[PDB]
């Protein structure tokens, strides 16, 4: 018996966006529901309480109401502050505990498409005495940040030993990630060449490394 | 109203956690202190509350016999005990003050969390700490960097020539392998001419083990 | 019964089966049938908390809000009621939501009878099974207490001594 709601809602600026929240018998329609706004990487604070009421300092453009066993929240005006996560909070009597929502993401509706850049860094000589061989492959300057990195060894793709990182947030509205590989030092000379490629916007970029520099 | 929590520490599974928060600038006896956890990836989750005038520690049904919550009213603190923490309990933890005060069960209709302290997250896994090792990276514009592996715990910072070259420095996200360790990479992009007259030194550090190894990078011809 | 730290609300009151003048000054110390000069020359314990406006509603045979919906004395009665101040014990900043009352019910109660139920009241024609929106309201409402309240809104702890 948990609250359910759409994970993300997107709208253009100029009109409002509506967030719906439906509950069970003992979540909504028998008790009040509250809305919490979470700043990214900080403590969330109250935005809607008592189903039509707001604390002082909250601007008079946030609207919430409920009709049946479901509640609705509407936000009018989306320019620079309301691109955060929202939570549907209410009291439950069946579980006798406070329950929350899954989390609603709000996105407003000029960045051009950019081709990714990949550099296959060759291994160095210090790793030879460590009995370890890790191939490093970096990707950057790609939009959007939804990429799949694949490794090609000689004439066959490889799945074992892959490492994939979640793309991060830069200072120029860009996403970047990285890929590694677990490898034995003897196996580096054992193949003809190794390949690091990524699938981004239908563009697969090919870089090849050789053991003979 | 101000609420201050403690920092984040390393906890190997099977050990206990020391998480607490204090009350300042207001009367501590007339407000309940609820606790809310949040794992990264999904929504919030409720823990329980403290009535700071008696001994009433209600919990949720899921974690009824798992958690231990204790009041220490002398130095206006609220302590919390979780022993034998498991892999699903890796979350940031908040303590929050609700307006008003009630200790019953049919009184939560008018209880919402007004103010929140900053969160303190907990850790998992049997890795206590390992001395980080910086590895040279040869070029193949130009790009050179230094790779560090087997460092624990987070965070670990990188700095290039005491921050003199900060342009083009990208802080890549950390990675988790199957062995449970972490690897971090940081690279800087330079043009294709000024290499031999600019000795780029990346300075790394690790605060818990107090280890900071500064290393030169040599191009390979 | 008098020195209890926790007092229940009026809708779900406690029932418990010396000198009484060693307490605080009393707002309402009146008795029926017997007098305080006759009680010392002479038993149930039902206690709850009532806001300062409707303390006079606790009386044998008169209508009102708490005297018609939560707890009410019959027309015939031989015991009596003691009311006393409680402002530095049960009132605190931010409100005290432990003290509830029931406002909506099908009809008035039998004497010496209590009801503990959260069935949502119906005030119209469409049967609302579990939706407390319009025309269907939750029975129990909470009335907090702040030190900014006046002389008629303090939570007065009260008890009846039925004989």
């Amino acid at each position: 018996p948990v609250l359910t709601q759409p994970p993300s809602a997107s709208g253009p600026p100029g009109q409002s966006v509506s967030i719906s929240c439906s509950g069970s018998r003992s979540n909504i329609g028998t008790n009040f529901v509250y809305w919490y706004q979470q700043l990214p990487g900080a403590a969330p604070k109250l935005l809607i309480y008592k189903n039509d009421q707001r604390p002082s300092g909250v601007p008079e453009r946030f609207f919430g109401s409920k009709s049946g066993t479901s509640a609705s929240l509407a936000i009018s005006g989306l320019r620079s502050e309301d691109e955060v996560d929202y939570y549907c909070a209410a009291w439950d009597d069946s579980l006798s505990g406070h329950v929350f929502g899954a989390g609603t993401k709000v996105t407003v509706l000029g960045q051009p498409k950019a081709a990714p850049s990949v550099t296959l860094f060759p291994p160095s000589s210090e790793e030879l005495q460590a009995n370890k061989a890790t191939l490093v492959c970096l990707i950057s300057d790609f939009y959007p940040g939804a990429v799949t990195v694949a490794w090609k060894a000689d004439s066959s793709p490889v799945k074992a030993g892959v490492e994939t990182t979640t793309p991060s947030k830069q200072s120029n509205n860009k996403y970047a990630a990285s890929s590694y590989l677990s490898l034995t030092p003897e196996q580096w000379k054992s193949h003809r060449s190794y390949s690091c490629q990524v699938t981004h916007e239908g563009s697969t970029v090919e870089k090849t490394v050789a053991p003979t520099e | 109203v101000q609420l201050v929590q403690s920092g984040a520490e390393v906890k190997k599974p099977g050990a206990s956690v020391k998480v607490s928060c204090k009350a300042s600038g207001y009367i501590f006896s007339d407000y309940n202190i609820h606790w809310v956890r949040q794992a990264p990836g999904q929504g919030l989750e409720w823990m329980g509350w403290i009535s700071p005038d008696s001994d009433d520690t209600n919990y949720a049904q899921s974690f009824q016999g798992r958690v231990t919550m204790t009041r220490d009213t002398s130095i206006t603190t609220v302590y919390m005990e979780l022993s034998s923490l498991r892999s699903d309990d890796t979350a940031v933890y908040f303590c929050a003050r609700s307006v008003g005060y009630c200790s019953l069960n049919s009184c939560q209709r008018w209880m919402w969390f007004d103010t929140w302290g900053q969160g303190a997250l907990v850790t998992v896994s049997s890795a206590s700490t390992k001395g980080p090792s910086v590895f040279p990276l040869a070029p193949s514009t130009a790009a050179l960097g230094c790779l560090v592996k087997d460092y624990f715990p987070e965070p670990v910072t990188v700095s290039w020539n005491s921050g003199a070259l900060t342009s083009g420095v990208h802080t890549f996200p950390a990675v988790l392998q199957s062995s449970g360790l972490y690897s971090l990479s940081s690279v800087v992009t330079v043009p294709s001419s000024s290499l031999g007259t600019q000795t780029y030194i990346c300075n790394v550090n690790h605060k818990p083990s107090n280890t900071k190894v500064d290393k030169k990078v040599e191009p390979k011809s | 019964v008098f020195n209890a730290t926790r007092f229940a609300s009026v809708y779900a009151w406690n029932r418990k089966r010396s000198v009484l003048y060693n307490f605080a000054p009393f707002f309402a110390f009146k008795c029926y049938g017997v007098s305080p000069t006759k009680l010392n020359d002479l038993v149930y314990a039902d206690s709850f908390v009532i806001r300062g406006n409707e303390v006079s509603q606790i009386a044998p045979g008169q209508t009102g809000n708490i005297a018609d919906y939560n707890y009410k004395l019959p027309d015939d009665f031989t015991g009596c009621v003691i009311a006393w101040n409680s402002n530095k014990l049960d009132s605190k900043v931010g409100g005290n939501y432990n003290y509830l009352y029931r406002l909506f019910r099908k009809s008035n109660l039998k004497p010496f009878e209590r009801d503990i139920s959260t069935e949502i009241y119906q005030a119209g024609n469409k049967p609302c099974n579990g939706v407390a929106g319009f025309n269907c309201y939750f029975p129990l409402r909470s009335y907090g207490f702040r030190p900014t309240y006046g002389v008629g809104h303090q939570p007065y702890r009260v008890v009846v001594l039925s004989f």
